[PDB]
């Protein structure tokens, strides 16, 4: 009889900070543990496997995990988190050293990595719709990672959460959120309102 | 060494009997069906350790299973509800080989209680602000995909007919256009950022590509709109000066 638990469904850390993902298990027999990663758009891929070979197990993409029998644990670590590390992680257990026979998985942990924005100039921009028709989106961009972005208050006005894009041409990251409507009173100098830094450029 | 599931998404109606297939080219004796739901990780429905064999997993209730040939494992939902709305995932393995599990790529199943609700997206692209170009010498295009149900879309960007990864962000989840109605349509935005030099060269082509997934050939339709099938809606803009 076997089971696995992943305390913490969501972990957010800073870029470059320590990553730690928990996994604990119960097993009436000798256990064998595994870590799987699931990157935004791909399938499940093996990160590392504990086999009885040794106690500290190294894996792919900078990860490591120590098998502690006394504790009941196989925690996943990486010293310096990279943006590319954003994904869901799954811990699993089997009665087979190779994980050939049935795996029992935990509940997963989604890892979110917070960008270090070095030189912020937050602003709000109006972009025109295409084929020379005029519907209006507002882009709130270039803000510090401290800034969160609340839901709308007006129902028929739409605001997305912040999102991070990584230009590797220029080694440059930036956060953004989108607000839009079709209502006559909608304008980009009042679509966002919520802990929004006083030094925003608005034109 | 691959495992392939018959479908990548399906839409199905409440009460309907449902059939997913899973095939493997590795001669594996072991085949397994899981489902994955947010907060619940992966849970084993049914497994099979040889041809003609089956055994219930942890959550067998409501599901059935068929291992007819060594290479294939069918999962059958007896009567579709929105408790079976989920992502399904097949895996196989060998008994003697030391390699573990190979996973399929999954099939997303969404069960709705009425089939005239499924819509494709339409896709607009919004060109950068000059204000942004001036202040930053960068340029951001926004793509909206709107009016889709269920939440089945895959949004991509193409620069001069070549998929781009660098400088992109797409919402990880969509907002509800009508967030009261039980089954409102969805909308999802995305961002492409390039240097102003790049945006300001008339030779450059930018395309927001959206693949949607709804109804197959088989499905009955005598409504007034285009049968909302699996399709790619794109949108387009050129470089400016």
């Amino acid at each position: 009889m076997q089971s696995v638990t992943q305390l913490g469904s969501h972990v957010s850390v800073s870029e470059g900070a320590l990553v730690l993902l928990r996994c604990n298990y119960s097993s009436s027999v000798p256990p064998y543990l595994f870590w799987y990663v699931q990157y935004p758009n791909q399938g499940l891929q093996l990160l590392l496997k504990y086999t009885s070979a040794a106690t500290l197990v190294k894996g792919i993409n900078g990860f490591e995990a120590e098998f502690k029998k006394s504790e009941t644990s196989f925690h996943l670590t990486k010293p310096s988190a990279h943006m590319s590390d954003a994904a869901e992680y799954f811990c699993a257990v089997s009665e087979s050293p190779f994980g050939n026979e049935k795996l029992t998985f935990g509940t997963g942990t989604r890892l979110t990595i917070i960008p270090n924005i070095q030189n912020p100039d937050p602003a709000v921009y109006q972009l025109r719709d295409s084929k020379s028709s005029d519907k209006s989106v507002c882009l709130f961009t270039d803000f510090d990672s401290q800034t969160n972005v609340s839901q709308s208050k007006d129902s028929d006005v739409y605001i997305t959460d912040k999102c991070v894009l990584d230009m590797r041409s220029m080694d440059f990251k930036s956060n953004s959120a989108v607000a839009w409507s079709n209502k006559s009173d909608f304008a980009c100098a009042n679509a966002f309102n919520n802990s929004i830094i006083p030094e925003d450029t608005f034109f | 060494v691959k495992v392939t599931q018959s479908s990548r998404y399906l839409v199905k109606r409440t009460g309907e009997k449902v059939f997913l297939e899973c095939v493997q080219d590795m001669d594996h004796e072991n085949m397994f069906w899981y489902r994955q739901d947010p907060g619940l990780g992966l849970r084993l429905i049914y497994f099979s350790y040889d041809v003609k064999m089956k055994e219930k997993g942890d959550i067998p209730e409501g599901y059935s299973v068929s291992r007819e040939k060594k290479e294939r494992f069918s999962l059958i939902l007896e009567s579709a509800s929105t408790n079976q709305t989920s992502m399904y995932l097949c895996a196989s393995s060998s008994t003697g080989l030391p390699y573990g599990y190979t996973f399929g790529s999954g099939t997303r199943l969404t069960v709705v209680e009425d089939l005239n609700k499924v819509f494709p997206p339409e896709v607009a692209v919004f060109e950068p602000s000059e204000a942004e170009i001036s202040h930053t010498q960068k340029a951001t295009l926004v793509c909206l995909a709107t009016g889709f149900f269920p939440d089945h879309v895959e949004l991509s960007w193409w620069v001069n007919g070549k998929e781009v990864h660098s400088g992109v962000c797409t919402d990880p989840q969509p907002l509800k256009e009508q967030p009261a109605l039980n089954d409102s349509r969805y909308s999802l935005s995305s961002r492409l950022r390039v240097s102003a030099t790049f945006w300001q060269n008339p030779r450059n082509h930018f395309r927001c590509q959206v693949q949607f997934y709804g109804l197959s050939e088989n499905d009955e339709w005598t409504q007034d709109r285009a049968k909302p099938v699996t399709q790619i809606v794109s949108a387009e803009a050129w470089g400016r000066a």
